RNA sequence: GCAUUGCCGCGAAGCUACCAUCCGCUGGAUUAUGGCUGAACGCCUCUAAGUCAGAAUCCAUGCUAGAACGCGGUGAU
């Protein structure tokens, strides 16, 4: 549900406010479509404001709520309230140690450690 | 008698296993090695249960619960509420909570006597953990840590928490729980020691790359040598 | 390829599958006509894959089964100029359907197409019976006359559609045989078709580009369902007694109070169309041509609007009494 | 007062041996016996505990006339069923219904 | 497993409405998508009539019945038993024709007071003249 | 008299879309080329025996079309 150059929230407690997508790891390679990102999906993301040790400098970050109702395998059509994704290392460890609000399903199905350190699943 | 076993090349293990005295919860996913490996420790003594959790793999962080009893979520569907049941005999209790979060090896710790909860969940989950698990119920960070079961491993024999509590906090909580406490790493510098490991009173499991002095951590406190 | 328009709207099949006479003889294929689409809830068994032992909602197609009736069989002989049909054979009593396909002018006709076959049986059957020993004596492969029940369908066109069938059984003799017990009588698809099976299907396709034969294999059967059930709907999970029609019915089609075959995906074609479900030209064994699978809920709803209801029972039960 | 549980059935099973003619069977040797790893299926029906072994091939239906059964299924129907028809039997001779 | 429409109260079933999730991890499910732009426009399902929070808050039905107390999600699940399951099909079935009657006949309450109302105020347009 | 579908609430039908879904990773023989073991020549070598991969090459299978001056069977006249 967002695309290359899309502002989603912050919910662990590392410091950052809001996470700036730059670049979308592992999508296509089709003329003048757009890197989408969605649940459960790692991407590069810029820190706008927060601390600043954590601004000018992109992160890995797993999205946990899309806000852009999808098709779950069992029939349902959902969404969150927002768009927001947690930072963390290429490794998928995390940084935060509690991740606030719901986090989704799949992506804590994708992530040991998201899962390790989400309160709120769905 | 700590047994390193891996599942589906990652290291976590209360991720997807929920390990009480009584019982054993694996996941379906995968291959049946994993369960092999339980198999190969547990055997026919305490039933171990596949099972997913509002259709997942990771069930340990999804479920809280003892000897006597197992909490599940809201989200968790009659299908496998029933599987559940006719799986698991009488003296494990079963009941679906009503609220807010989901993940509930996150959010209770416990062992057969004291829960450590989310210091901020709802009062009627508080009363449910000590009615269904007859336990004793605190709300305490670990080291201000609002995640209380990822972040300690408990049991009847003792306890394990990451490194960053504080020597105080850990008597300021062991004096709580009556059983010793060891700021430990699991899975080679992993905090997070709830799901990277499964602790009952005669086994403890963990993944490959648990060191054998963190090994020698978990055998020292949880005395897994007789 | 290049994209010239459909010469018959019911499309030809150009191959079939094995032969194998180790099997009782039996049909091959079979012709029906596509209602609409609906969704179907079920379980995957599937290791390997995450979604295994999870609840899958699935698009299906279904097609509506009229019992189909053999007329005729045509037996061909091999030339070195390839397959040709020494001779066909014919039954004597043909519907006006079948009667009315072969003419253009049916309604001011004098309707004397089969007349004189008609003293074919007049006779002991001398001249027929010839024939028959004949095609056991000759003609390799036998192909059956076949047509269907299009009087107990909604369709609009009172006139059947008459196709060929290849007969994949064992014994040319008893396959000939087969059709003479089964000439002018009924099979259904239950004792052709069954439950799990990797389909074919030939139709040509929606024109607008289009009205083109199109073949599209590898389609699970997900039900082989009998007319005269009430519980067509249903499931063992389902236990509503209801039909598998929708609510309000199919869309510009109708209803099935016959036979029908819910099968997996998609399929080229529109509603209304004459479609030739064959079984596959080969086992395939892929592990999702070999999954048995396990219905839990069938959708019925009006796909004339948003649906919020599956039967008008429920209807009436949610909504309590009205002022009409 | 608290104890550490460990049953008495955990303590009198034999310890696994991997090199062994003789011994239990895992997962992995029911599993290697008709496929492998992936074409193998789980079966949870067999195992789970009940009154009767021919209930684990029996179907707990899901939804009956556009309800849930699992919000009607229930220990003892009998008797709120019972209390229920005579309410209706009071409301019938009544002759509330007409 | 079938859910109320958050809008409608309408069942809700696999394929069939938009589940919108807050921040606090409410689920709801709406049966289409007019339940679902009437909640995004903060809408009082109590001031749309069709919609069974006006029906069920104005007394068109009745709301309460002693039918009512069978249906009910439990946390605790019970241990599987074949022969209850029959009874409860049979329960699901006769408390429905039982809840139908009983819906019937309190509309049938309804109808006769205006007959008494049509007669007091027809003869108020025969008695002043 | 008008607003290039005047606007808006809520919606059809059709067209369309990895934006939604389903189905299709067809098999053999081959050229160039890259090799194996291996002598002929006690070193050495893809070749002499044999053999592995590999072109849009050739064949099989399937699909699509059907000689509009290709054909057959069958009906009534
Ligand atoms: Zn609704």
């Amino acid at each position: 549900g967002l695309p290359v150059g899309a502002i989603m929230n912050c919910a662990d407690n590392s410091g950052a406010r809001n996470l700036y997508i730059i670049a979308v790891k592992g999508s296509g390679s089709r003329l003048n479509r757009l890197p989408a990102a969605s649940l459960g999906d790692m991407v590069m993301a810029t820190v706008k404001k927060g601390k600043p040790e954590l601004r000018k400098k992109v992160m890995p970050a797993i999205v946990v709520r899309q806000a852009k109702s999808w098709r779950r395998r069992d029939g349902v059509f959902l969404y969150f309230e927002d768009n927001a994704g947690v930072i963390a290392n290429p490794k998928g460890e995390m940084k935060g140690s509690a991740i606030t609000g719901p986090v989704g399903k799949e992506c804590a199905d994708l992530w040991p450690r998201v899962a390790s350190n989400s309160g709120v699943v769905v | 008698m700590a047994t390193r076993t891996q599942f589906e090349n990652s290291n976590e293990i209360g991720v997807f296993s929920k390990l009480t005295n009584t019982y054993c919860l694996v996941a379906v996913g995968g291959s049946e090695n994993f369960y092999s490996a339980f198999e190969a420790e547990l055997g026919d003594a305490i039933p171990i249960v596949h099972t997913t959790i509002a259709g997942t793999r990771i069930i340990g962080r999804m479920t809280a619960g003892n000897r006597r009893g197992l909490l599940v979520p809201t989200q968790t569907t009659d299908q496998e509420l029933q599987h559940l049941r006719n799986s698991l005999p009488d003296s494990v209790k079963i009941q679906r909570v009503e609220e807010r979060l989901s993940a509930l090896g996150n959010v209770i710790c416990c062992n057969d006597y004291v829960a450590l909860v989310h210091p901020d969940i709802d009062r009627e989950t508080e009363e449910l953990i000590s009615d269904v698990l007859g336990v004793e119920v605190f709300r305490q960070t670990i080291s201000g840590n609002i995640l209380v079961g990822s972040y300690c491993s408990l049991s009847n024999q003792g306890g394990l928490v990451h490194p960053q509590t504080s020597v105080q906090d850990q008597e300021e909580l062991s004096s709580l729980l009556q059983v010793p406490l060891v700021a430990g790493t699991v899975n080679r510098g992993s905090s997070v020691v709830g799901a990277g490991m499964v602790v009952n009173d005669y086994l403890a499991v963990t993944g490959l790359d648990t060191t054998a002095p963190e090994l020698s951590v978990i055998e020292s406190i949880f005395r897994l040598q007789d | 390829l290049p994209r010239k328009r459909a010469a018959s709207i019911r499309a030809r099949v150009k191959a079939f599958p094995k032969d194998d006479r180790s099997k009782p003889v039996a049909l091959t294929s079979f012709l029906g006509y596509k209602a609409g689409m609906t969704t179907i809830v079920r379980d995957l068994d599937r290791p390997g894959s995450k979604f295994h032992k999870r609840e899958v909602v699935e698009a299906v197609t279904v097609v509506d089964t009229p019992p189909v009736v053999v007329v005729g069989v045509v037996g061909y002989v091999e030339t070195p100029r390839g397959l040709r049909s020494l001779t066909t054979v014919w039954a004597e009593h043909l519907s006006d359907e079948v009667k009315r396909r072969f003419y253009k002018n049916w309604y001011k006709s004098k309707k004397k197409a089969f007349t004189k076959y008609s003293a074919k049986y007049a006779q002991d059957g001398a001249g027929i019976e010839r024939e028959l020993a004949r095609i056991k004596k000759y003609a390799s492969v036998v192909r059956v006359l076949v047509h269907t029940q299009i009087r107990k369908t909604p369709l609009a066109q009172k006139k059947a559609h008459l196709a060929e069938i290849q007969l994949n059984g064992g014994s040319i003799s008893e396959k000939v045989d087969w059709a003479r017990e089964h000439f002018e009588k009924t099979v259904a698809v239950d004792s052709v078709f069954e439950q799990n099976e990797m389909i074919d299907a030939i139709a040509v396709t929606k024109g607008h580009r289009g009205y083109h034969s199109r073949t599209s294999i590898n389609h699970k059967i997900y039900r082989v369902g009998k007319g005269d059930d009430e519980a067509n709907g249903a499931t063992s999970f389902d236990r509503t007694k209801k039909t598998i029609t929708p609510m309000g019915g199919f869309v510009h089609y109708g209803e099935i109070k016959n036979d029908f075959i819910m099968v997996k995906g998609c399929i080229p074609g529109n509603r209304k169309r004459i479609v030739t479900l064959r079984k596959s030209l080969y086992t395939n064994t892929s592990r999702k041509a070999l999954e048995e699978v396990s219905l839990k809920w069938i959708d019925t709803a009006s796909k004339f609007g948003k649906g919020r209801f599956q039967t008008p029972a429920e209807k009436h039960a949610f909504m309590g009494t009205l002022k009409k | 007062k608290r104890t550490p549980f460990i049953p008495e059935s955990v303590k009198n099973l034999k310890k696994y041996d991997p090199e062994d003619p003789n011994r239990r069977k895992l997962a992995r040797d029911i599993e290697a016996e008709n496929g492998g790893a992936g074409v193998f299926n789980v079966n949870l029906k067999d195992k789970y505990l009940l009154e009767d072994d021919e209930w684990k091939n029996d179907i707990m239906p899901e939804i009956l006339d556009g309800k849930n059964v699992y919000d009607f299924l229930d220990p003892e129907i009998a008797a709120k069923l019972q209390a229920l028809e005579e309410e209706e039997e009071k409301l019938e001779n009544e002759g509330f219904y007409n | 497993r079938i859910y109320q429409c958050h809008f409608c109260s309408s069942p809700c079933y696999p394929g069939h409405g938009i589940m919108f999730v807050r921040n606090d991890a409410k689920e709801f499910r709406f049966c289409r998508s007019k339940c679902h732009k009437a909640f995004k426009q903060r809408r009082n399902p109590r001031k749309l009539k069709w919609t069974k929070a006006f029906r069920k808050a104005a007394g068109k039905e009745l709301a309460v019945d002693s039918t009512l107390t069978f249906a009910q999600r439990r946390n605790v699940p019970v241990r599987y038993n074949r022969e209850l399951v029959a009874t409860t099909l049979k329960a699901m079935a006769r408390i429905e024709e039982i809840r139908q009657k009983r819906e019937r006949a309190f509309y049938k309450n309804r109808m006769r007071g205006n007959k008494e109302k049509d007669f007091l105020r027809d003869k108020k347009l025969v008695e002043s003249n």
